[PDB]
């Protein structure tokens, strides 16, 4: 069927610039005289797509001049001309001149911005969790820029890579920052018979890592 | 507003079958046509199914990976559309949207989670992040909680009912040996808590699981 080559992967634009996304499609996506069903979809974080652009340049009812289509022969663009903090998500294009109804694989625009130190905090285990025979450890990173950051867990002083899960928020649309969770997990066997517990981030900001830590017994 | 709401959605065994149904509302549903789209972090947006109306006697057209598979219908009366799917296998697991559209417009629904997992239905444990033993050490303090072994998605969580949503970040779920876990942080000014209560509520409608954990100083 109709392949659509959407690009670039990701687009970081600052505040008041200009957004350039491109689609290609492998044949004339032209239905009749004055009809070309190219669409361009936005989804934010959390959200179903919701239509900006459809039959090429007509702007959907609701959406900015801030945003604009155009498209010649095989190549369709849509133009975000000045970018604001809640723009960011995934875009689309769609064709509907030939079924099946085919999609591009996404642009994910990211809002640029000044570089943020994470605010880092770390959690013991709950007295629930360690009635169970577990113990996690969490630690959370949040609020920083660039998305690009590092973390490392130490017990006792040495590095533990084993049992650790991590998941990111999308970037936020008003502050456009990342935020990160860290969640190692041992037995409660393996808790108690250690002391010290570190969450340990690196992240371009600081040249010396960011260190948050308790100890089993003081707390 | 136009409004679109998909059901139906949850957890199957592989070779399973399901009936997904969509309501719409705030326009004239009998006179446009309707598909079905799915999403997954493997295929991105894929387009399932298509019904027409009745003047082109319910004519429907169907995606290859999905023909005689899947079935899409509606009822014009009840202002709903429906899709029947049997033989499920796991690369079948997404978010099924129903979108209605014209030459001039496209509204989409809310989407519906399908699982389609051998997998079996487990109920979160929910702990409560509490920051470790001090004296306010800031003009701002960070909560937590913890909702973890659970399957499938999705769960709800909220701060006080929802009333905290500013310094909330709730982060994705990973999914790792056929379980979930998630977890959420909320920063308030350090004035606010102890003295003031802070609750995560937690919600798995698939074990019909509900828990409000109070967040308690240690």
């Amino acid at each position: 069927e109709l392949v659509m080559t959407q690009t670039p992967l990701s687009l970081p634009v600052s505040l008041g610039d200009q957004a350039s996304i491109s689609c290609r499609s492998s044949q004339s996506l032209v239905h009749s005289y004055g009809n070309t069903f190219l669409n361009w979809y936005l989804q934010k974080s959390g959200q179903s797509p919701k239509l900006l652009i459809y039959k090429v340049s007509n702007r959907f009812s609701g959406v900015p001049d801030r945003f604009s289509g155009s498209g010649s022969g095989t190549d369709f663009t849509l133009k975000i001309s000045r970018v604001e903090a809640e723009d960011l998500g995934v875009y689309f294009c769609s064709q509907g001149t030939h079924v099946p109804y085919t999609f591009g694989g996404g642009t994910k625009l990211e809002i640029k911005r000044a570089d943020a130190a994470p605010t880092v905090s770390i959690f013991p285990p709950s007295s629930e969790q360690l009635t169970s025979g577990g113990a996690s450890v969490v630690c959370f990173l949040n609020n920083f820029y660039p998305k690009d950051i590092n973390v490392k867990w130490k017990i006792d002083g040495s590095e533990r890579q084993n049992g650790v899960l991590n998941s990111w928020t999308d970037q936020d649309s008003k502050d456009s920052t990342y935020s990160m969770s860290s969640t190692l997990t041992l037995t409660k066997d393996e808790y108690e018979r250690h002391n010290s517990y570190t969450c340990e981030a690196t992240h371009k900001t600081s040249t010396s890592p960011i260190v948050k830590s308790f100890n089993r017994n003081e707390c | 507003e136009v409004k679109l709401e998909e059901s139906g959605g949850g957890l199957v065994q592989p070779g399973g079958s399901m009936k997904l149904s969509c309501v719409v509302s705030g326009l004239t549903f009998s006179r446009f046509w309707m598909s079905w789209v799915r999403q997954s972090p493997e295929k991105g947006l894929e387009w399932v199914a298509e019904i027409r109306l009745k003047s082109d006697n319910y004519a429907t057209h169907y995606a290859e990976s999905v023909k005689g598979k899947f079935t899409i219908s509606r009822d014009d009366s009840k202002s709903r559309l429906y899709l029947q799917m049997n033989s499920l296998r796991t690369e079948d697991t997404g978010i099924y949207y129903c979108k209605i559209y014209f030459y001039s417009f496209s509204y989409w629904g809310q989407g519906t989670l399908v699982t389609v997992s051998a997998a079996k239905t487990t109920a979160p444990s929910v702990y409560p992040l509490a920051p470790v033993c001090g004296d306010t050490t800031g003009s701002s303090v960070t909560l937590g909680c913890l909702v973890k072994g659970y399957f499938p998605e999705p769960v709800t969580l909220t701060w006080n009912s929802g009333s905290l949503s500013s310094g909330v970040h709730t982060f994705p779920a990973v999914l790792q040996s056929d379980l979930y876990t998630l977890s959420s942080s909320v920063t308030v000014t350090s004035s606010t808590w102890p003295s003031q209560s802070i609750t995560c509520n937690v919600a798995h409608p698939a074990s019909s699981t509900k828990v409000d954990k109070k967040i308690e100083p240690r």
